[PDB]
């Protein structure tokens, strides 16, 4: 009922990792399941930091998580590595610049204002 | 063993259950109270005279040798019923105490000297308890009690208030109420005298004619025992295996003294399930406890009889210093007894195992023995090595507080699992 | 055992026994197969993790404190303090009443093989999240996990970030009350003392059954043997032998049906373990009362011991809506 | 009920049903665990309020 006909979200229930489909087969006295699921592979590991302050305003990931090579700052989904510009689209803001630990400076481009500047001169 | 147990000419991996051992015990004692003196039966047996019924004699026979195969001479019999005891076996037996009694009834109630047995020729005169145990003896008596005239010394009761208690005898002669009419008088009308005495004449054919009844009972009880047989006495040895007879009470084990503070009249220790644990000397006044022979289980482990033909044997839970002792001369009760201490003896928690050497090595389990330790076929030209189990292979995960792992890449995969849905049906 | 239970190590009493048949070896099988279940029962709930995990030297965790549950190596055993309370819980001449057949086998899988499962599965829990459960395992520092688990619930992650020593605090007290709330009253470990209670009186009824009478001379096999001929004797112990024979299948039948009893919660144990420990569950009512955050796992004699952390909503509010 | 079934309200029937043992105990006790165990499942279905 679960496996089959939809996708189970229990862990280590329809096989071995992230469940992605199944299969059944009939054999004597007994059934037989083939499970088709996902696994993750080649590993990469970077430095973090759990909010980013650009003119004292945090800026938390709307969905996926903050990352940097060394130099500049991207974000990030939790299951594949995909780096994006870090803009005002990627993140929203809570609260002032002094109460969360771990906050490092970096700047938020904003899409609108270089392109409304330029046009507007 | 195991081609046995499992009713095949092949077996597959894995640890097999076959038997038990047990170390068989090595000589006897046997041990008896001193007795003294012969009480002779044959004189205890006849009487002048056989007392009647309603006054019935009985002797207490104690504190003599019990021998009873010489009473087919100084008594005529045909039936020598001994319900409880084979007679050939009385030589050997210990008894706390004996009754012997006689006498004279008519034979149309031989049968009603028995347990259960209901009737005034046995409610009023004598009767049985419901647990009898003895050797009762019937012979027609014509030749010796009968006159032509009519001998008249024999005697019962007929008329009585109500039944009597097993065992007891009533001697008065009083005029039974058997009327309305108050019974003070000697005689007469509805006032019956008690006592009524048989005619014994030599006309009168089977059934009629007279007949004895020798009983002797016996009575077991966990008392000092006073009457045992003429069987020699033995000596006492200590801490090895041995069959033991202590005043009848057969048994085996190894005995060794113990500090119980047996009370002077208590003489057996017990504990649960009526299990003996100590036991009074006959002769000397010591106690001793008494521990069953070591035995167990064994089992063999053994690769696929495809690969190889070796074996190792596990015997399970027992200390393997007597293993090599439980190998004796035609003594041990499996009827194998090759292998013995043919070294590469390991000990473990849940027994000692033969024929493995010991590893310090880690893989995964193949065949289980237990504990952590597990066995296997291989190299090191092939051997069988057991080891203790592996978990698995050790990792350090290099944790701290700014630094994140993310995948690059992906894997899909493919399973499988089976499961049962149903059986076989039936109808019988 | 067969005979040395049945008989009394007597030699006509196993002859007149082979005539009733192989009543006894459906007996020596089926106690086989229970005994080779109860060990594969505990490969199912701690055999779950692909390799031996290990902590770092270095023990701080967002301020978090963990004290209580990770190993402490000062001891010979690596059982952490809990642990250690619940060992000494539960309490484990009648044994040597156990020389008529009756054994004990010991399990396959000993104590500190099944202690270091558990610290490999806390380690795991703690330092890479439910990563570890589908493929390797990936760092991730422990702030961001519980920012996650929030986010998996429907609070979004500045709640956890603007009040992260409050909820420190709150955890720390949590767990250093109900380190003394099982101390406190006797009765919270109950089904294992009952388990370990039904086993050894069970064994207890047999050994006492075993010296009735069923309607014969005596309950002693060699007192009758030597006490009759033959002839008889055979008479007397035949009903020994049926009434000994029916205590026995009436005690295979009963831990036939205790064992099935167990193998379910032995499943349910395995699936709790899956779901709510290797990640979240959004079952409700299933991985403790309220939403679910995380869950640390325990060994106890013949069982185990879930900590469930969840969250619970307080202090309320009433607006109007549109 | 142990004698009441087996032994019509007898006298000796109950003497020789003590040779036999303890056999209805086991039944006296199984009986009870199912009715605490029966009384015990109405109340996590309903008694969860
Ligand atoms: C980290 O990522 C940044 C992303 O911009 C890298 O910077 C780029 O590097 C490439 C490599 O030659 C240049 O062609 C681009 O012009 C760079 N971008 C900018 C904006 O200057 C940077 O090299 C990466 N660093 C490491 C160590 O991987
Ligand atoms: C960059 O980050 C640093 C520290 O993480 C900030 O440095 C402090 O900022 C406060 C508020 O602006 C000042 O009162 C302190 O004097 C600063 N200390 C130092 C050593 O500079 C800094 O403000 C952030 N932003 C920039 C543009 O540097
Ligand atoms: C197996 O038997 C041997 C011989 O008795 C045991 O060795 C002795 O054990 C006693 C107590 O059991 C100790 O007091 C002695 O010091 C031991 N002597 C030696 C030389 O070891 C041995 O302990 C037994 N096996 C087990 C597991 O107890
Ligand atoms: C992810 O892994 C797969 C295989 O696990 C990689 O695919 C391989 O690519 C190389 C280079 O073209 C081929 O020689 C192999 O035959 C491919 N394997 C298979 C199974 O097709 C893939 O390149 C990896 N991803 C990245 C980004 O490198
Ligand atoms: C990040 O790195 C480590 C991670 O555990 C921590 O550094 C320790 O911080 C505590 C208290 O702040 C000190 O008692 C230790 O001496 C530190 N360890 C060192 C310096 O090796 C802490 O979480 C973070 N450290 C810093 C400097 O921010
Ligand atoms: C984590 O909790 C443990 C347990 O309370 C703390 O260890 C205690 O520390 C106090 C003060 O030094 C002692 O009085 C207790 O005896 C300690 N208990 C134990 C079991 O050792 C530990 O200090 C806490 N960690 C931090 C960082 O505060
Ligand atoms: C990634 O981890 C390795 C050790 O596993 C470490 O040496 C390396 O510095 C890490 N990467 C970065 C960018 O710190
Ligand atoms: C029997 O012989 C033993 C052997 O010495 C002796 O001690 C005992 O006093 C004798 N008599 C009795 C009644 O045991
Ligand atoms: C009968 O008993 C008397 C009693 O002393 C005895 O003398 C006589 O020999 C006995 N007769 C037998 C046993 O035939
Ligand atoms: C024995 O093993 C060999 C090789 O594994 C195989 O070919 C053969 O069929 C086996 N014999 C039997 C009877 O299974
Ligand atoms: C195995 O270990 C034991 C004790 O730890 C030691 O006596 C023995 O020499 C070791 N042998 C090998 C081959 O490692
Ligand atoms: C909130 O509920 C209380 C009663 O529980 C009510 O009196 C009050 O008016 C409510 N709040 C508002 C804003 O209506």
């Amino acid at each position: 009922s679960e496996c089959v006909l939809g996708q189970s979200k229990r862990v280590d229930f329809c096989g071995k990792g992230y469940h992605l489909m199944s299969f059944p087969q009939s054999a004597p006295h007994g059934v037989v399941f083939l499970h088709v699921t996902y696994v993750p592979a080649q590993e990469k590991n970077f430095t973090t930091a759990p909010a980013i302050c650009h003119d004292g305003k945090a800026h938390f990931p709307r969905e996926g998580v903050f990352v940097s090579n060394g130099t500049h700052w991207f974000v990030t989904q939790r299951n594949f590595y995909e780096p994006q510009i870090i803009t005002t689209d990627n993140t929203f803001v809570s609260g002032n610049c002094d109460v969360v630990i771990g906050i490092v400076n970096n700047t938020v481009y904003d899409p609108l204002q270089p392109e409304l500047d330029s046009f507007k001169e | 063993e195991t081609k046995c147990t499992l009713k095949s000419f092949t077996v597959e991996k894995g640890i097999y259950q076959t038997s038990n051992f047990r170390v068989q015990p090595t000589e006897s004692i046997v041990r008896f109270p001193n007795i003294t003196n012969l009480c002779p039966f044959d004189e205890v047996f006849n009487a002048t005279r056989f007392a009647s019924v309603y006054a019935w004699n009985r002797k207490r026979i104690s504190n003599c040798v019990a021998d009873y195969s010489v009473l087919y001479n100084f008594a005529p019999f045909f039936a020598f019923k001994c319900y409880g005891v084979s007679p050939t076996k009385l030589n050997d037996l210990c008894f706390t105490n004996v009754y012997a009694d006689s006498f004279v009834i008519r034979g149309n109630e031989v049968s009603q000297i028995a347990p259960g047995q209901t009737g005034n020729i046995a409610d009023y005169n004598y009767k049985l308890p419901d647990d009898f145990t003895g050797c009762v003896i019937a012979w027609n008596s014509n030749k010796l009690d009968s006159k032509v005239g009519g001998n008249y010394n024999y005697q019962y009761r007929l008329f009585r208030k109500s039944n009597l208690k097993p065992f007891e005898r009533d001697i008065s002669t009083e005029i039974y109420q058997a009327g309305n009419k108050p019974c003070n008088g000697v005689a007469g009308f509805n006032c019956y005298f008690p006592l009524r005495s048989y005619g014994f004449r030599p006309t009168y054919g089977v059934g009629h004619q007279p007949y004895r009844v020798v009983v002797l009972s016996f009575e077991l009880l966990h008392a000092p025992a006073t009457v045992c047989g003429p069987k020699k006495s033995t000596n006492l040895v200590k801490n090895k295996c041995v069959n033991f007879n202590f005043n009848g009470l057969t048994g085996t084990g190894v005995l060794t003294e113990s500090n119980k503070k047996f009370l002077p009249f208590q003489q057996f220790g017990r504990d649960i399930a009526d299990t003996t644990d100590a036991v009074r000397d006959p002769q000397t006044l010591e106690i001793l406890d008494i521990t069953p022979c070591s035995f167990g289980g064994v089992s063999v482990i053994t690769p696929g009889t495809n690969t190889s033909n070796q074996v190792a044997v596990l015997y399970q839970g027992v200390n393997c210093t007597e293993v090599p002792v439980a190998i004796h001369a035609d003594q041990l009760t499996p009827t194998w007894r090759v292998y013995s201490t043919g070294s590469n003896v390991f000990q473990t928690r849940a027994g000692c195992l033969i024929g493995a050497e010991y590893v310090n090595n880690s893989y995964e389990c193949d065949i289980p023995i237990g504990a952590g330790i597990c066995a296997s076929y291989q190299t090191q030209s092939q051997s069988i090595i057991a080891y203790t189990m592996s978990l698995g292979a050790e990792n350090l995960v290099a944790y701290s507080n700014n630094s994140i792992a993310i995948p690059t890449n992906f894997t899909i995969s493919v399973t499988t699992e089976i499961l049962p849905v149903s059986m076989t049906k039936t109808s019988v | 055992d067969c005979t040395m239970y049945i008989c009394g190590d007597s030699t006509e009493c196993s002859n007149l026994l082979l005539q009733y048949g192989s009543f006894c070896t459906q007996l020596k099988r089926a106690l086989t197969g229970i005994a080779v279940e109860q060990d594969k029962n505990t490969q199912e709930v701690f055999a779950q993790v692909k390799q031996i995990y290990k902590t770092p030297p270095i023990k701080y965790f967002g301020g978090f404190n963990f004290s209580q549950i990770l190993p402490d190596p000062s001891k010979p055993s690596k059982r952490s303090p809990i642990e250690d309370l619940l060992f000494n819980k539960v309490t484990l001449l009648i044994c040597a009443q156990k020389f008529n057949g009756l054994t004990v086998l010991p399990p396959l899988l000993t104590d500190e093989m099944i202690a270091q499962y558990t610290s490999a599965l806390l380690a795991g829990t703690i330092t890479s999240g439910w990563t570890f459960g589908a493929g390797p395992a990936l760092q991730i520092p422990f702030p961001m996990q519980m920012a996650y688990r929030f986010n998996g619930i429907g609070v979004t992650q500045n709640v956890l970030y603007e009040n992260q020593k409050l909820i420190a605090n709150q955890f720390n007290s949590a767990i250093g009350k109900i380190q003394d709330s099982l101390s406190s009253t006797p009765s919270a470990l109950g089904k294992l003392q009952d388990v370990v209670n039904h086993n050894a009186q069970a064994l207890n009824t047999l050994v006492k059954q075993l010296s009735s009478k069923f309607g014969a001379i005596s309950s002693v096999l060699n007192d009758i043997l030597s006490r009759l001929d033959p002839p008889e004797a055979e008479v007397q112990i035949d009903r020994l032998i049926t009434g000994r024979l029916q205590s026995l299948q009436t005690y295979v039948t009963q831990q036939l049906i205790r064992a099935a009893e167990i193998r379910a919660s032995a499943n349910l144990a395995a699936t709790k373990m899956s779901e709510c420990v290797l990640g979240q569950s959004k079952r409700v009512d299933f991985c403790g009362k309220g939403y679910h955050l995380m869950s640390f796992p325990q060994s106890a004699p013949h069982g185990v011991v879930f900590l469930h952390v969840t969250y619970v909503p307080a202090q309320e509010k009433n607006f109007t809506t549109a």
